[PDB]
This record gives C-alpha cells, structure tokens and sequence, in this order.
RNA sequence: UUUACUGCAGCCUGUCGUUGGGUUGUGGUUCUGGAUGUACAGUGUAGGUAGGAGGCAUCGAAGCGGGUGCGCCAGCAUUCGUGGAGCCGUCCUUGGGACACUACCCUUCCGGGACUACGACCCUAACUCUGAGAAGAGGACCCCGAUAGGUGGGCAGUUUG
RNA sequence: CAUCUCAGUAGGAGCGGGAAAAGAAAUCAAUUGAGAUGCCGUAAGUAACGGCGAGUGAAACCGGCACAGUUCAAACCGAA
C-alpha cells in the first residue's frame, strides 16, 4: 500500500473529531474490534507506533475481511487526542459518523482507490 | 463471532512460526541478546497471556524480560569416590525448571516486590525468554485492589522462592490431583523429597 | 599399574534445534494435448472391463507432405492445404484381448508446472571474531543445547576364591 | 561387589512465619456412588519394585480431629 498521503489522513482525524462531537466511536483496540466483527465499523484509525505489533496486527486483515475501511494514522497520541481522551489510543472505529458521514465515505471511496 | 483482540493475540501465539509474530521473532530476538539478564518493559509482549495470569494496567504491576540458557543442570563431575550412579553428570538435568529459574532470577532482581507468574515469549538455540509478573505489595494502589491485596499477607513472601507460583507448582507435582501425587502433595519435602 | 571387570570425564563423528534467502543436480509429489494398446492383418487402432449391440456426415468422413498425438513412411484424429463415402457386424478378419461418436482414475506423456529428503555452489540478514566506533573478516558454518555411536587407567568403584 | 541399599539420609544453597505448605477435582470410584485441603488411625509390610537377592514400599475405601468457601482472565458495558 502506498502512504496515505498526508491531507487524506487529516481529513481522517477531522472526521473523527467531527464523529466525536455528534456521532459515536468506539476509541480502543477491544473496542475497536468488537465494532469491526459487529459490522458496525463505517471507519477504522490505527495507529502506527504500536509496541508490541500484536496490538493492532490483526486489525487490517479482519477488517479487509468485513469489509471495514481503514486507514493508518501515523502515531497513538494525537489519535487518543482526535477522540477526546487523555491516554493513547491504537485504534479507533466509527461506528456513527453523525456530520462526516459525507466525508467518511469521501474518505472510503479514496482508501478503497488508493489501494 | 465477536471475540475480543485478545484472543486475537492468542492466536497469533498460538503457532508463532506459522504467523506474524516470527518475523517480529526475527527482528526481537538481537535485541533481546543485546539485552542482559532481567530487563523491564513497558507494555508486556502477549498481552493476552499476561492478563489471563494476572496482569493489570495500574501501579505496583511490573513486567520484566528475564534471560535463561538452555539445556539442564550444568554439573560438574565428582572428584572423590562414586558407585557408577553418581559418577556420571552430564545427561542430568536438573529438577528445577527453566522458567522458574527465570521466575527466580526476576525475583532476585526486585527485592521488594513479588513474583505472581510468567510466561513463554521467546527462545532459540542458546536462551530461552520469560516475562515475569511482579507485584509491588507496598504500593496502595496494589493494597486498595482486593484481587491482588492478598499479596501484602506474611505468607506471599517469597512466592517464587518457595514454590508457589505456577511453574513452581508445576514442578513440585502439584499441578494435578489424584493418583500420581501420592508423594508430591501437600510438599516435597513432606515425603522426604520422593515424589519428583 | 594395566590388552582385569564395570563405569565416568575429555575428545571424534551422525542426527535434531539454533537456521535464513537464491542457483542448479537428483524421487514423485500433482496432471494438462493424446487413451497413445498392434501374434494372426484389418472393411477398422480391443475408442481401456462394457446395457454382447447400435451414433455421427459437404451445417464434415479417407487412401498424401518430415506423416502435429502415435505407428510396420499403413490408418484412426478433418487439421496448413487438396482429394469427391469412415459405418455398427445376427457373412464377429472360426477371439491371449474381437471392437457403438457414450465424463479415459490406470504400464504413457517430458509445460512436468507446485511443496518436498540428500548433495554442490553463491548471498547476507541472523550468528561469530576484531575495533570506542565508521567498519573489516568470516557466515547459516562454527560455537552452543540435546541425542546416537565410537575412543578413552585422564579419572574411580570394585574384584583379583 | 557393580543395580540395589545406606538415602533424597549427611551436608549444601535460597526463602520464610508464628506456624509453614496444601486446599476447593480436567478427583476418587465402579456396574447405580462420593464430593476442598491438611493431620491421625487403618488398609499393610498388602499391591508394586527388586542381582525377583538383600531389601524398598503405597494409595483409595473406611473411622476420626477440624470444617469454608471463593477471587480472577473472557463474553456484555466502556472510564461509569
Ligand atoms: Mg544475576
Ligand atoms: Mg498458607
Ligand atoms: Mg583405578
Ligand atoms: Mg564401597
Ligand atoms: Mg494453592
Ligand atoms: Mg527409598
């Protein structure tokens, strides 16, 4: 895959922070994961500095089998900071993209080109 | 399904040289060799495992890589009078397993902590590597925990030390009931070190 | 003390692990284009044993070139062409098998593609040595763990009525 | 005398309290039962091992002492 570039990544976070004011996300992997295997999943943020890589590993092959966009983001501390919380966070999904629903399928069509 | 991420992990340890984790294996080990005996971390290696043995996210829990050689009781060959049985060392091995050995060397690390248990993570042709649980008794905020504030009784002490963590009841035989631990509960030493 | 008995170190060597990637050489793994199968003579190549008889065809069936599968420069396959009727057998070419275009898995056929055990070579990326380091030299060897056989008065348990 | 025995004894190292260890069955049974652990009695010098030599050597059932049950990991929730 080649790098995402950076505008798409930032519309990303913009719209998880505009899914964190009005829509619901589900910020950490357990979280993140269940959302993905419930189909609920309309955005997948992982992020990319994760020690060890067994956190977030199986979070793309499972979610290119449901069939759930995502996208990397480049490391956990401004991802923890898009979804309104104090710690780190290796994933977030979006499970309601409330005002960026346009734009989390914007983001969508442009993931699934990009590949 | 909806299984949650950590028994993804499990799943990728389960046959590591078949997954993800033997390149991550690859690349872990020369750092691991670069390390020395017992080495802390921030974030345990199997996060599943860690927490299925007792591992928490608070104060007071540490997480620590310990180094073992391989292969058994390195003895040295007597120099005064055997009978032939006790002449020969070298296909002994021990009795003393390698991850207790690793629970112990952790433990002789940390003095004022205590081991709770410990897992596989790593080895190859020279060590073998464990992650090893220790709780900081002292700590309030392992005191406040009613799951783990039985670590601060007189007798949780030297867990490691006196057997009794997993591996160490693993090795004294105590690690199934019925026929078989006729010798080995309630101790080893009860039966004249018999059993075992 | 030793070519006494029985062992144990050390050492030699096979195997497994450490331990990876490429190149070829060795076995079948797995299968496409052909069912390639034929003492005697054949109108005809058992079109594998067969509902012991019954389908196609100028909208295709041959006697020909080195004869594309093959083979006794015959003949089944319609093919680069041009020549202007191959049957099935209750006249069974008195059968090692005697024969309908009817899902061929089967002694062939060599794209043998793909994983594989042994062996040879190369690579570096693990690993080893040197250096404070840049790096240099080796290198999946060696070391090391385990196991198998050997050698072994080095040692040590005795016996030697 | 070599396996065996002496004996997991002697001795060693580490840990550690008023006790310690064990402890709530992936158990023991047997045709159908019991129901955490420890300790005592018995089974019994029996089963078992053994140059089947010398020797070594249980457990369960059963009778007692004392009795006690529970906490996590995960599923669901998501900082509550
Ligand atoms: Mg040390
Ligand atoms: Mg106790
Ligand atoms: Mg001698
Ligand atoms: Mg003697
Ligand atoms: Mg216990
Ligand atoms: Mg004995």
């Amino acid at each position: 895959k080649f790098d995402v570039p950076e505008e798409l990544t930032n519309k990303a976070l913009e719209a998880l922070e505009l899914a964190r004011d009005t829509g619901k996300i589900k910020k950490g992997t357990n979280e993140a994961t269940k959302a993905i295997e419930r189909g609920n999943a309309k955005l997948v943020l992982i992020a990319e500095d994760i020690e060890p890589a067994e956190i977030v590993a199986h979070i793309g092959p499972l979610s290119e089998e449901k069939k759930a966009p995502y996208i990397f983001i480049k490391n956990q501390k401004e991802l923890g900071a898009a979804s309104g919380l104090g710690v780190s966070c290796a994933t977030v999904a979006i499970v309601d993209a409330g005002k960026a629903a346009e734009m989390v399928q914007d983001i969508a069509q442009k993931l699934e080109a990009l590949k | 399904m909806v299984k949650s991420f950590y028994g993804y992990v499990r799943d990728a340890w389960k046959n590591p040289d078949e997954t993800y984790v033997n390149e991550l294996r690859w690349e872990r080990l020369q750092v691991w060799r670069k390390q020395g005996s017992v080495t802390r971390i921030e974030r345990p290696t199997r996060i599943d495992r860690a927490r299925s043995l007792g591992y928490k996210a608070k104060q007071g829990i540490v997480v620590v890589r310990v180094n073992v050689r391989r292969g058994g009781l390195g003895h040295v060959r007597p120099n005064r009078g055997r009978r032939t049985q006790k002449m020969g060392k070298n296909k002994v091995s021990g009795g003393m397993s390698i991850q207790r050995i690793a629970e112990v060397r952790a433990d002789r690390r940390y003095p004022n902590l205590e081991v709770l248990n410990s897992y596989w993570v790593g080895e190859d042709g020279k060590h073998k590597w464990f992650e090893v649980i220790l709780v900081d008794p002292h700590h309030p905020v392992i005191k406040s925990d009613k799951n783990l504030n039985w670590v601060c009784d007189p007798s949780s002490r030297g867990r490691a030390t006196r057997g009794k963590t997993s591996a160490g009841r693993k090795g004294r035989g105590m690690a199934t009931r019925g026929k078989g631990t006729e010798k080995t509960r309630p101790s080893i030493r009860a039966y004249k070190s018999r059993g075992k």
